[PDB]
RNA sequence: ACCCACUCGGCACCUUACGAGAAAUCAAAGUCUUUGGGUUCUGGGGGGAGUAUGGUCGCAAGGCUGAAACUUAAAGGAAUUGACGGAAGGGCACCACCAGGAGUGGAGCCUGCGGCUUAAUUUGACUCAACACGGGGAAACUCACCAGGUCCAGACACAAUAAGGAUUGACAGAUUGAGAGCUCUUUCUUGAUUUUGUGGGUGGUGGUGCAUGGCCGUUCUUAGUUGGUGGAGUGAUUUGUCUGCUUAAUUGCGAUAACGAACGAGACCUUAACCUACUAAAUAGUGGUGCUAGCAUUUGCUGGUUAUCCACUUCUUAGAGGGACUAUCGGUUUCAAGCCGAUGGAAGUUUGAGGCAAUAACAGGUCUGUGAUGCCCUUAGACGUUCUGGGCCGCACGCGCGCUACACUGACGGAGCCAGCGAGUCUAACCUUGGCCGAGAGGUCUUGGUAAUCUUGUGAAACUCCGUCGUGCUGGGGAUAGAGCAUUGUAAUUAUUGCUCUUCAACGAGGAAUUCCUAGUAAGCGCAAGUCAUCAGCUUGCGUUGAUUACGUCCCUGCCCUUUGUACACACC
RNA sequence: GGGUCGUUAGCUCAGUUGGUAGAGCAGUUGACUUUUAAUCAAUUGGUCGCAGGUUCGAAUCCUGCACGACCCACCA
RNA sequence: AGCGCCGUGACGCAGUGGAAGCGCGCAGGGCUCAUAACCCUGAUGUCCUCGGAUCGAAACCGAGCGGCGCUACCA
RNA sequence: AAUAUGAAAA
């Protein structure tokens, strides 16, 4: 076949790996008592508290409910 | 060889796109033909469609309906008739 | 002059090989590695070259004598098997012709190829032996091409990263054709499966069909091909495998330094023709009797009705078998194989058509069927896989299969209206009956059928019968365009296809050329299957109607055998 | 010696009056074939032999020179 | 220096005031395994350029261009 | 009766 060229300047960069949020204790900070909840948890029964809801708009998300899972809370 | 030049395949586009009285039959009859039919069928030991077409320059179509009506006025005898041909002649007593 | 025998000397000849020879051959070309009767001349690879030069003869043309430089690995001789011949002999083929038929090539369109074009217009194939071919009738898929975007299904080993996390997925906004997080923003999710790298595999409708298997075609639809042991020859090799006659046949009868065999042909197998026979048959029928309908009115005729039953297998399906073996007769030839005519017979061309089909080969076609593969390339901004949209159809032209016609042997309308091969769904949706609705396509509600049971008697067309016509580019042809109506399909647009109305061009029997064809054959006429979701002008089959002319030839193109010539052997290109 | 004419791709030939280089051969590449040859397609190479007038600007117009090609060069 | 001539398809050459012909060559198509030849067809011309005259010219007459030929004798 | 030619190696 002919020598292959590229139109378009550079697709190859990937997503990282991943987001690299080092230790991910983002739990609560807690001065010696029960720590307890910084992000609520979600509802959902696929969940039951598993999860911290996310936030990206103001408004969170679950990332194993995934996808559409959207409260405003 | 085979393979001939872009310019000589040009004379595809070159080639260019240079390449290798009626009869008046009646068709109506009149008085006048009305009268050359009577006198002239006594005639014509064979009538057909063709032949009162050929010979008396009538439309064909006209031709048969006379033929009917001929029949009908018992001047001509039958042989044979068909939806494509039909067989007449005077109603000759001869045969 | 003959005849018979002999002799001497010639011109030769016939048979053999003791002998000679590389062989063809030779009574000399013998008496030759067992090499010596006498003597003259000539040659030392082929060309250069009988050239130059020097002589010499000649009126001249030229004759005699006669080198070298240089150049080259063969040149050459005799036989062998082929190939080939505008060589001969024999026998043959509608891929050959004759006598013809139908056509093509002339026009329009479908379709394939080339050329051109383009981002791509994917590609293999180019005399028979490529071009309605790759089962290739491509809207997405197919797809291999083009413009773009994903994904990895990169096995496994090791090294690195590394659960105070390897890694994965993310709604939404941007971006993108895109509810592809692909990538960016964002914070969540997942948790040893991975990721990165070194190796190593895996895939490829990527290249090579000239590196291969397999498959097919072709040589090659003709009758050809091979061993054993003998015979000839130093040997390649030859005979067997052939003079004649015959057969479709290397088929036989015969001949015979060959005998006996093997593949091929044949024999064979399937299918198509006869079966009042065996076996039968609510998935085929028929008749009779019941019940019933109509006319007759009737006694007869034509129908409907399987739980009305009974009988039967003629037609229909079959299983096993019979039959054909040129049977018999008359002619004709070693008088054999065989052939010709007639008789009978369902059939007397191998009874018809196919299946299978040998030795050897092509540098035929295919790695785009293959998880069959060698080698090379590539392997993650892959030539892998997949998604969106084009393309395979693009049009100045050339070519090849064809489908329409150019009309009265018709066109049209209304009747009669009769086949065969075959195919079809069930847990998935086929073949569809009947009813209803709509001009139509089609829509609608059900029905039978896993099928001799229902589609389906596939009630096909051509055909016939009765009417409109009119000799006219006309009601022939319906290409070409518009508008509209449905179907298949996620999607039709570069109109899938069907229908309705309108448009109505070329086409006047086709130039040089050229294809096919000997009887249910050509041809006309459609039907089924194939691919298929829809779509046929395509092929594979089937049936309806059904000719003319042959019954021969080697004149063109070719084939097989024998003889022959050859300076050909990648073989008359 | 004078008058005239012409010199452009590696080569050859057109050009054209004042807007810019065309054709063939050659060379490179690809197609083609087993590979070449041939053929085809594309590309390369051209300050137009050196100094002017301006048609804005010359390859072509014009004056020089360096090549060359022609024509003419006492006299009785 | 003077005078005369020619110029027409790619090539050679015709041809008259109503407009372009011949042969060759080219092009298609067939035959051929392919080429040649052969068979059936087809095209292609600012008639050197410009202007004028004419109803219209290749032709007529001017301009130009290119290519030719003749004259060049008496001393 | 006319019927010429078919590149180089393999």
């Amino acid at each position: 076949r002919k020598k292959k060229v590229y139109t378009t300047p550079k697709k190859i960069k990937h997503k990282h790996k991943a987001v690299k949020l080092a230790v991910l204790s983002y739990y609560k900070v807690d001065a010696e008592g029960k720590v307890t909840k910084l992000r609520r948890e979600c509802s959902n029964p696929t969940c039951g508290a598993g999860v911290f809801l996310a936030n990206h708009k103001d408004r969170l998300y679950c990332g194993k409910c995934h996808s559409v899972y959207k409260v405003n809370a | 060889l085979s393979k001939a030049a872009k310019a000589a395949a040009a004379l595809a586009g070159g080639k260019k796109s240079k390449k290798k009285d009626r009869a008046q039959h009646a068709v109506i009859l009149d008085q006048e033909k009305y009268d050359r039919i009577l006198k002239e069928v006594p005639t014509y030991r064979y009538v057909s469609v063709s032949v009162l077409v050929d010979r008396l320059k009538i439309g064909g179509s006209l031709a048969r309906i006379a033929l009917r009506h001929l029949e009908k006025e018992g001047i001509i005898k039958p042989i044979s008739k068909h939806s494509k041909q039909a067989i007449y002649t005077r109603a000759t007593a001869s045969e």
